[PDB]
């Protein structure tokens, strides 16, 4: 229990349900004293993976460094940088940008995705 | 909350109803101007425990009018919302009392019967109804405000007789106004209203109440 | 494109756009379209002679 | 001076208080019982409420809340040799107790930085060319107006933010 | 480099865009101050300038310096062409 | 520079608009007021 | 179509089209505004 | 005369109304007619009910041709036969693999089970189309033919071109869903390329 | 008067516009009568007295056959004549002005001459003079781009919107707006407006929190979420009797320490607030702010007893986790932490060096200005911000005149009306005559009823029928007429 920790539990989004591909809902087993998961649909039902069924309040992480594949490299309109070594491969032509979206990121900070084959790495100096 | 500050309040608005019945022209003492608030919970003796009367305590009676007809009154409901009840041995103390004036102050809702009771009340006796919210700051104080004076009805009678003026020519002023109720004018009465002027230095005007 | 270059493809007609970002190519060939002429520049030069 | 009391919610407190200031030896070193220096912040908290509150509760839980942090050991150290005595201890006047190396630091610059959140609103302007014959200080204000307008020339109007004067280029 | 300051009460977008336009509205006051010293009390334009009729020195800049910053509503011209306001532009680009 | 006109005579200064009119301190107003119209429409389409 | 309704009255008051009074006199002087001038009282003086 | 391009969906905010965001897409006929064919998806800003969900503002809430009121898109998914989530899902994104993208749609999962059948979701469909008696073959029939003919005509009104109709309206959504969400940005009504 | 003045110009500013130039006049007595500084002043000052004081009585608007019509005839004149008598003085004729007997008595014949012209005709038409000039400077630039900074919001659009909205008498403002002055310290003490800042500003729950989730805990103090385990375990001296029946689902929710920075927030302040409004069937509990992170857990209060499917009633009371989900729902978008619900979460700021106000009187009796923090708030609770402390309720304005009419009258509105008129017509800095704009507030008010003076309202209007019917209704006055 420290202030340097972090929260990254892995979240469950969904699971389907074997006999129908529906979403399977949380439930207690009271007399078990239990967590499990159940289709509504069908009789279905398969305990629970974790005690976390829920989360709130998004969006307050580096999300621009994701949703990006590198390919944008191959647009001449964005501009190369004389600045060398992808992070990986020892080679310039880094692509380079803003988070440039909604959050649209008063964050002006180059991002920088080497075009270099053979590395398709995404980061920032 | 309604712990310490609430005093404040309760003296601030004590201080804006005396003002209020100072400047009605009743002869409320300078200290009573003057207090303070250590003072406003010493002249009561206020909290030596909670969820009290002060509301009673506050309760009280105005006395002045360079015309002696004295007898003003001032009573504080401990109901948030009042009900004819409260208003039935209300009616009784101010008729026991046999009062001039009776100042009722109401701190959120009412029953319309009791409402009606207060408007009709007696032909011939006043009751006066005000709600605690409004009366926690003194709206005479902002920058704004002219200054209004009641008129004596020979002073009306004076002022159409010298200008021939008809009655309908009057300017109305609208009894629901705030100002009206602070007052405490009547329908068909007149308010001096003193203004400064960016041209005449000083203008005056008035209003006849519906 | 090089069919488009090669007139094999209406350039007066057919529009061609991809979109890394939506990771989508949309083509239209659809009346209404506003087209003009440009001079197409190839290795930061003109190809016209 | 140890203050007994006959109830036994409150002395639970006391010794939940006395099992708190067990923490981290330090009550040893100084060589202080805790025991006594829990029925003393509890008393304290008592002489002010007079009553088993949750409010009541929630200081001791507050004290709790100071007593178990192991940032600021110093902290108990401080209350332990006397130099903060339980009754002054229990007494607050400490604005969350974080004293020694870093919470009081960031409580400073927090304090700085929504200090800073006033400064400069959202704009500005001012010129400085123009003299005042008001105040002398040419802290004036400049406008550009008038781009077509009718007959009158387009000019240029001159504010004094200070002591309000407003003449024209004209 | 993200080493740039916001102004207080600001977004650093906002500070930024307000810092661009100081600039280019001091230069062009600066550089039009020097036309306003450059013309000779000869010419009919300083002529009719003083005069009282229709005209002026920020004429002067847009006629012989500079018209200055074209704006929508007071803003810089938006990014229409996606992030961009011409081909003829890089992406990204935030010149004047 | 500065404008200055006594007994019907201008001593010196160059003329403006605010001198000739259409402005508070005009020429203009005050002609209006002494000389009044009349004289001030003959003076003025004099001078035009 | 609002301001329509209202002009002088000979006993200086301002009033309507049914004769009710607006003003006690137009503009608090009854005076007219074209004889009014820009002045400075200079009364506000600084130092007592 | 400037018109706006067609079988082109864009996504407007609708904020000025009781309307989160809006969807529209207009699926006028290739040559047959070109009747037009405006659909919307609009996002209900319903932020609020009282202590029957806390959550309707998650609700879309399509609207469909001739209908005499908007319904959830989901219930015309269990028009289209799709009864499995999953289906549907990769009907909306082929990763699903983003929890954000799932937890949005998950309000609009939680009305789907209300109807599971696609023939009484037809007859859902065709109730809320008119009232033909009791007879619910003929609303079905018609919001058979509406769903073939009426919906996204410019795909084909050909029957088994009806789940190919179904993938369209996924990305549709998805298209929505990104802005929705604000991944996407927010089509001009200004530009020219969006207009014929 | 000097003294009086001070009163009657808190501006400091001396210059207005008056009838009859008496330097102009004075000067030209001098230009005529060729009066210079190295001639003697032959002066009789008890003259210019009498003279002043004749010149009062000649000063006639009404009969002076009563005192109260020579009050009237006092007070109308008292401006003009505290122009005359501040430049009449007998040291400013014999000094300043030189001025000879002889040349004072044709300018006083002169000035007179002056005031009999004046006079406006009796019959005039005014109404319609003051509504062309209304409309001439809306002509004008009152739409002309918001060229305003003011380090500030741009608030209170400019100009003809808000005239035409204002025509129209809108119940509420586009832009509503409220100028927040501060007593005493907090004029000079951002720390204190800040607290007020605090105090004021609109706060949501949901402003207010990091995030939140939903977890089955088995044990409320054994909990399963770990970091928080010795948190909850460490608490005893909470009733843990009536939680071995509360919910075994367990809601947990995380807070903002940014926000906690960001307004100056408490923990418990949290708690008791969540409670009083919830009641005793919610059950509360946080760890410190000290901690790595602000989480508050939550629990149904279930009592024990009948709280068991005592009458079956097959409805299903509550399902718990929905519940969840509804107080959730409930607990970010209905609580407000701090605030009015209705002013957004504004206070700009701007250092009162911005204006002439605030200009205060001295020992020495001249004038100077007081700098000070101010915030302008988008909201109009006049009684509540009246109400608040601190605040000066004396200077403390808002943008929506039906707020003055609610809580301080018509003739308040009177006032703003006609303060904001001429604030949308300083801005265009083209001066308008005020008298005009006194009239125009008149009109309105006239009735004592705040309502549209347009055709919206001319069927409460006691106007004549064929007035009525001349607003292309016509018929249908005239019918029932
Ligand atoms: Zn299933
Ligand atoms: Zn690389
Ligand atoms: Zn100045």
């Amino acid at each position: 229990m420290e202030p340097d920790g972090t929260y990254e539990p892995g979240f469950v989004g969904i699971r389907f349900c074997q006999e129908c591909n529906n979403m399977l809902y949380p439930k207690e087993d009271k007399e078990n004293r239990i967590l499990l998961y159940a289709c509504r649909n069908c009789d279905y039902q398969q305990e629970a993976d974790n005690s976390c069924i829920y989360v709130n309040k998004i969006t307050h992480e580096v999300d621009e460094l994701t949703q990006i594949i590198a390919d944008v490299s191959q647009d001449p309109t964005l501009p190369r940088t004389e600045d060398h070594p992808c992070q990986k491969c020892g080679h310039k032509e880094a692509v380079f940008f803003q988070s440039h979206s909604a959050r649209a990121e008063d964050a002006m900070r180059l991002y920088y995705v080497c075009t270099a084959p053979h590395c398709g790495h995404r980061w920032t100096e | 909350m309604d712990d310490e500050e609430e005093t404040y309040r309760l003296w601030k608005i004590r201080k804006t109803i005396m003002q209020l019945c100072h400047d009605r022209g009743y002869l409320v003492t300078q200290d009573e101007l003057d207090q303070t608030l250590e003072e406003f919970k010493a002249q009561s003796g206020d909290k030596p425990s909670e969820g009290r009367p002060r509301r009673t305590d506050l309760t009280v009676l105005v006395a002045h009018n360079d015309d002696p007809t004295d007898q003003m009154f001032v009573f504080f409901p401990e109901e948030p919302k009042v009900g004819i009840k409260t208003i039935k041995v209300y009616c009784q103390r101010m008729q026991e009392e046999n009062i001039t004036r009776a100042l009722i102050v109401v701190q959120q809702g009412m029953t319309p019967s009791a409402k009606q009771s207060l408007v009709d009340m007696a032909p011939k006796y006043i009751l006066e109804q005000f709600l605690q919210q409004e009366l926690l700051i003194n709206i005479t104080e902002h920058e704004l405000v002219p200054e209004h004076v009641v008129m004596t009805k020979e002073e009306v009678t004076e002022l159409l007789a010298r200008y021939k003026l008809r009655e309908n020519q009057l300017p109305r002023i609208q009894a629901g106004d705030p100002v009206a109720r602070y007052f405490g004018i009547k329908r068909g009465q007149v308010v001096k209203i003193i203004r400064p002027s960016e041209t005449a230095g000083r203008y005056i005007t008035y209003r006849l109440v519906q | 494109r090089k069919l488009r270059r090669q007139m094999d493809i209406i350039v007066s007609e057919v529009s061609m756009i991809r979109d890394i970002r939506e990771r989508e190519i949309r083509i239209y060939t659809d009346a209404g379209r506003i087209c003009r002429p440009l001079l197409i520049v190839e290795k930061q030069k003109l190809l016209l002679k | 001076r140890a203050p007994s009391t006959s109830d036994s919610v409150r002395l639970k407190c006391r010794e939940m208080l006395a099992a708190a200031l067990r923490t981290g030896d330090d009550y040893i070193a100084i060589g202080a019982d805790e025991e006594e220096l829990g029925s003393q912040i509890e008393e304290a908290i008592y002489q002010e409420i007079r009553n088993t509150d949750m409010k009541y509760k929630n200081r001791v839980r507050s004290r709790i809340s100071n007593l178990k942090d192991a940032k600021n050991p110093n902290l108990r150290k401080n209350v332990l040799c006397g130099n903060i005595p339980p009754d002054l201890f229990a007494r607050m006047t400490a604005e969350e107790m974080a004293s020694d190396e870093l919470k009081e630091m960031r409580k400073n610059l927090t304090k700085e930085a929504i200090r800073e959140h006033q400064m400069a609103k959202t704009g500005g302007t001012q010129t400085d060319l123009f003299t005042c014959g008001k105040c002398k200080k040419k802290n004036c204000t400049y406008t550009q107006v008038q781009t077509r307008s009718a007959d009158e020339p387009m000019t240029t109007f001159v504010v004094c933010n200070e002591c309000g004067n407003r003449w024209k280029f004209c | 480099n993200n080493e740039l300051e916001p102004t207080p009460g600001n977004t650093l977008r906002q500070t930024f865009e307000n810092q661009v336009n100081r600039i280019l509205n001091d230069a062009r006051d600066k550089t039009g101050s020097s036309a306003q010293k450059s013309l000779s009390e000869y010419n009919n334009f300083k002529s009719m300038v003083v005069s009282g009729a229709k005209g002026s020195k920020i004429n002067i800049s847009q006629v012989i310096a500079v018209v200055g910053q074209q704006n929508v509503e007071g803003k810089r011209i938006p990014f229409g062409f996606k992030h961009r306001t011409l081909p003829h532009f890089i992406k990204d680009d935030y010149g004047p | 520079t500065k404008v200055v006109v006594e007994n019907g005579e201008l001593i010196m200064g160059i003329l403006c608009k605010k001198s000739l009119g259409t402005s508070a301190g005009s020429l203009v107003h005050i002609s209006y007021l002494e000389m009044g119209h009349d004289i001030t429409r003959l003076f003025y389409s004099n001078i035009q | 179509k609002s301001m329509e309704s209202v002009m002088v009255k000979y006993d200086a008051t301002v009033r309507n089209s049914i004769n009710q009074v607006v003003q006690l006199r137009y503009g608090e002087d009854g005076l007219a505004g074209e004889s009014v001038e820009f002045q400075n009282l200079a009364t506000l003086k600084p130092s007592n | 005369q400037e018109k706006m391009a067609t079988n082109t969906v864009y996504v407007f905010a609708k904020k000025d109304s009781k309307y989160a965001y809006t969807g529209e897409c207009r699926s006028c006929l290739e040559n047959s007619s070109r009747p037009t064919s405006t659909i919307w998806v609009s996002m209900l800003a319903r932020g609020g009910q009282g202590a029957k969900k806390s959550a309707i503002g998650q609700r879309i809430v399509a609207t469909l041709p001739y209908i005499k009121q908007e319904v959830p898109i989901i219930i015309v998914f269990r028009a289209l036969g799709f009864v499995s989530d999953r289906d549907i899902l990769e009907h909306i994104i082929y990763d699903f693999e983003d929890p954000e993208m799932m937890e949005m749609v998950k309000p609009s999962l939680d009305e789907a089970f209300v109807i599971q059948e696609q023939n009484v979701a037809l007859n859902f469909i065709g109730s809320r189309g008119a009232k033909p008696g009791v007879t619910k073959e003929k609303r079905i029939k018609y919001a058979k033919e509406v769903l073939q003919k009426e919906m996204l005509p410019h795909v084909g009104v050909s029957d088994f071109c009806e789940t190919k109709k179904a993938y369209f309206l996924g990305y549709m959504v998805h298209r929505l869903l990104l802005a929705a969400l604000g991944r996407r940005e927010l089509d001009d009504r200004d530009h020219y390329g969006n207009k014929r | 008067d000097r003294e009086v003045l001070r009163v009657i110009f808190p501006t400091g500013d001396s210059k207005v516009v008056l009838p009859c130039n008496l330097l102009r006049m004075i000067w030209n007595a001098q230009k005529i009568f060729h009066i210079n500084p190295r001639l003697p002043s032959d002066l009789h000052p008890i003259k210019v007295v009498e003279g002043v004081k004749e010149l009062s009585k000649k000063l006639v608007i009404v009969n002076g056959d009563d005192p109260l019509s020579r009050q009237a005839q006092e007070n109308a004149t008292l401006l003009f004549n505290i122009h005359l008598r501040s430049t009449l003085c007998s040291r400013r004729m014999a000094e300043e002005f030189r001025l000879s007997g002889e040349a004072f008595d044709w300018l006083l014949g002169e000035i007179e001459s002056k005031f009999n012209q004046a006079i406006a005709h009796p019959g005039e038409m005014v109404g319609a003079l003051a509504a062309q000039s209304l409309g001439e400077p809306a002509t004008q630039m009152t739409l002309n781009t918001f060229h305003y900074a003011g380090v500030s919001a741009k608030n209170v659009t400019l100009g003809v919107p808000r005239l035409k909205e204002l025509i129209n008498i809108s119940k509420k403002p586009k832009t509503p707006s409220l100028t927040v002055f501060l007593l005493g310290q907090s004029a000079r003490d951002a720390e204190r407006a800040k607290d007020i800042l605090c105090r004021l500003e609109h706060t949501t729950l949901r402003k207010v929190t990091a995030n939140t989730a939903i977890y089955y805990d088995p044990n409320p103090q054994s909990t399963v979420v770990a970091e928080d385990q010795e948190w909850v375990n460490v608490y005893y001296e909470m009733p843990d009797f009536d939680v071995a029946r509360i919910s075994p689902w367990l809601l947990r929710v995380e807070l903002d320490r940014k926000h906690m920075t960001d307004r100056k927030l408490t923990m418990e302040q949290i708690a008791e607030k969540i409670n009083a409004g919830f009641g005793d069937d919610l059950n509360c509990i946080f760890n410190d702010d000290n901690a790595e992170k602000l989480v508050l857990r939550i629990r149904i209060m279930n009592s024990d007893e009948n709280k068991m499917q005592e009458e079956e009633e097959v409805v299903d009371k509550m399902d718990d986790d929905v519940f969840l989900r509804c107080i959730e729902s409930n607990m970010l978008t209905d609580m407000t932490l701090q605030g009015i619900e209705q002013i957004s979460k504004v206070y700009m700021h701007l250092p009162q060096t911005d204006n002439k106000k605030k200009i205060i009187i001295t020992e020495d009796g001249e004038f100077k200005a007081l700098q000070e923090w101010i915030l302008e708030t988008d909201g109009v609770s006049l009684m509540r911000v009246l109400s608040e402390k601190d605040v000066d309720p004396v200077r403390t304005t808002s943008n929506d005149i039906v707020e003055i009419f609610t809580v301080l009258g018509i003739e308040a509105v009177r006032k703003a009306l006609e303060r904001e008129l001429y604030h949308v017509i300083s801005f265009d800095g083209s001066y308008v005559n005020y008298r005009h704009l006194a009239l125009l507030c008149d009109t309105m008010t006239c009735r004592g009823h705040l309502m549209a003076i347009t055709r919206h309202g001319v069927n409460r209007q006691d106007t004549g029928p064929l007035m009525k019917c001349s607003f292309e209704e016509t018929v249908d006055v005239l019918m029932e007429a």
